[PDB]
């Protein structure tokens, strides 16, 4: 009846030091579509997010991108952390320059 | 070569509260032209493409009101399902339903679909002759019956046939126009130290169109189908796609790889080494 | 890795009469897999044992036939619409009577579609 | 053409004991081996994936979707021998296994071979 979100978190573009970009939290593979997305800075949530319109595929899960700005710092932890009713807790992934 | 023109609805069920019962989005291929909502009193809808608004503010009232109208019928025929394994009716459940057509210039083929599935399971689709349907359970073998018994599988296929086709022709026209045939990708790969000796080399492809492609890692001109570690296709943000294929690579080995990358927006297959 | 893609196969079940046609549909979700095999076990095996029938790419036109089938006439493999893969029997025989499966490969684990019956 | 050859050639195995399968991978191949088994208690014999080792370096990856490295230990050395043991033979293992490797894109199998439990008792 319900399945489990996956999640990446990456960048729009190659990832540079210091230089400014776009950090992007694709969630898929979850059902109801209900759901709870949050981008952190530092374990900080991060203001406002923009998400794109919900759609799904074949086998209906639904899919789902949240997206701000960000600038790549090697003292600087970012992540996505989401709240789904198919987890016994909240699941966070943390963005990491080499995926 | 093959384009498509689909619609995915999403209704919520749900007896207990308000309304933003349904969402609906419309794509050209894997790209999203617009967006209605039950928000308006017959929704609402919302462009995203340069190349629909030549359509005009009269096309695309009317174009929301259809829509909003399929997704009130949707989510009626949820109530067929409820009565047969007796539910509750103010339960919550999820009504998704996809339908489409597609061509494909070379043979001119021509294909369409429309499946409808409850609470995030198949319940009926249409099949490829457009003219009978494939039930998933019981109930759903009783909406089979109430919708020939109506017309309504003849409906859809003078749709698909007729309006989806005609508008993915010329919505494809219009595209022409201000984007370009395709998208092709950025390549490059890195590398990385396995915490468990020897290497990763991953192969990158960013920034291309349309979202399908193949990355692949060769060794003396075979494919290492089992060794290759691949991520789901994923958005840019800006409309564009990008992908990975990492492979382990026994360390000093490095330069005997190469990675392979097809997609329609390159005239030919580029090879990438470390 | 967590998500696997998703292998269904078309028909579930043929009752084929000798000599008819027989299109056998793997439909692949997802794009975390690429490329699709058809494999093949015999019904005239009372022992369970699969062979190899054909691997398609998901390249472009790449096709690689087990080598006895590498020429023979009695299949056919196409690449149609999306991740779709077609295996034809083109002529149904107690040859090829059996059961099908597919299976695609992701991030080196095996994934296999249902097995499905072509019996006369 | 790589060969995999399988022993032994059956098991007949008393519940709770641990049994070894091994493959060795005769050829030129790049890629590693598969250990595969088709359940005997289930009319349509579709495969069941239980691990793969790569051949070139060293990596192993198990079936997530049971867990499968809770039940069995997967080596392999230098040589192209490919070693998987049940454990405690459990009758949910119970079934007819067989090894494979992709070499230039096409699968090839081992023999089958049955590790089916026997009755302990006279
Ligand atoms: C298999 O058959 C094809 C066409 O019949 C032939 O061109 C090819 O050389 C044969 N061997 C291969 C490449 O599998
Ligand atoms: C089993 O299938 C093979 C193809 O893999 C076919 O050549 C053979 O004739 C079949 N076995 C028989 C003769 O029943
Ligand atoms: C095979 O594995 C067990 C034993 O029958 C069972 O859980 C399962 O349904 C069977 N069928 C398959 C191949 O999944
Ligand atoms: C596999 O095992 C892990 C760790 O023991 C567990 O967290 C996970 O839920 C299991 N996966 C299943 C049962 O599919």
């Amino acid at each position: 009846i319900q399945k489990t979100p996956q999640i990446q978190v990456y960048s729009r573009h190659p990832p540079e030091n210091g230089k400014p970009n776009i950090l992007n939290c694709y969630v898929t593979q979850f059902h109801p579509p209900h759901i709870e997305i949050q981008m952190l800075k530092n374990g900080k949530k991060i203001p406002k997010v923009e998400m794109s319109d919900m759609s799904f595929s074949k086998d209906w899960s639904f899919y789902i991108l949240a997206h701000t700005e960000f600038t790549p710092t090697e003292t600087d932890t970012y992540a996505c952390r989401v709240k789904h009713d198919s987890m016994a807790e909240p699941k966070t992934v943390y963005w990491d320059r080499d995926m | 070569g093959s384009h498509s023109l689909r619609y995915f609805y999403t209704a919520l069920s749900r007896p207990a509260i308000s309304e933003p019962w349904y969402i609906a989005v419309g794509y050209l291929d894997d790209t999203q032209f617009a967006r209605f909502d039950s928000a308006g009193e017959t929704g609402t809808y919302k462009l995203s493409a340069p190349w629909v608004e030549q359509e005009g503010p009269e096309y695309w009232a009317r174009e929301t009101e259809i829509v909003t109208s399929n997704a009130q019928f949707f989510r009626e025929n949820l109530q067929t399902m409820l009565d047969y394994y007796n539910l509750s009716q103010n339960g919550s459940h999820t009504i998704q339903v996809m339908y489409g057509c597609e061509v494909e210039f070379f043979g001119s083929l021509f294909r369409a679909y429309e499946q409808h599935g409850y609470d995030g399971q198949d319940y009926i689709a249409l099949n490829e002759d457009l003219k009978t349907w494939t039930a998933a359970d019981m109930a759903a073998e009783i909406t089979r019956s109430k919708w020939e018994q109506a017309g309504y599988t003849e409906l859809r296929r003078t749709y698909l046939e007729g309006p989806c086709k005609d508008s993915l022709l010329r919505y494809l026209e219009n595209r022409k126009k201000t984007q370009e045939c395709t998208d092709p990708p950025k390549t490059h790969v890195t590398h990385h130290a396995r915490p468990e000796g020897d290497v990763t080399l991953r192969c990158w492809a960013l920034g291309f169109y349309p979202a399908h492609i193949t990355l692949t890692w060769q060794l003396n001109g075979e494919e290492l189908i089992q060794d290759t570690e691949l991520v789901e296709t994923r958005p840019a943000g800006d409309g564009t796609f990008q992908k990975w294929a990492a492979v382990v690579v026994p360390s000093g080995e490095e330069q005997k790889y190469t990675c392979h990358v097809y997609h329609e927006g390159l005239p030919e297959p580029l090879t990438l080494r470390w | 890795k967590p998500q696997a893609p998703e292998l269904r196969i078309f028909p579930k079940k043929m009752d084929a009469e000798l000599g008819q046609k027989v299109d056998l549909v793997c439909e692949v979700l997802g794009s975390v897999s690429q490329g699709c095999s058809w494999l093949f076990q015999n019904s005239s095996s009372k022992l369970p044992q699969p062979t190899f029938v054909v691997y398609m790419a998901s390249s472009h036109n790449k096709i690689t036939w087990d080598e006895k089938l590498n020429s023979s006439k009695l299949f056919s493999a196409m690449r149609d619409t999306n991740n779709k893969y077609v295996l034809t029997l083109n002529k149904f025989s107690k040859e090829n009577e059996g059961y099908y499966f597919c299976s695609v490969i992701s991030n080196s684990v095996m994934y296999f579609s249902s097995v499905v019956p072509v019996l006369q």
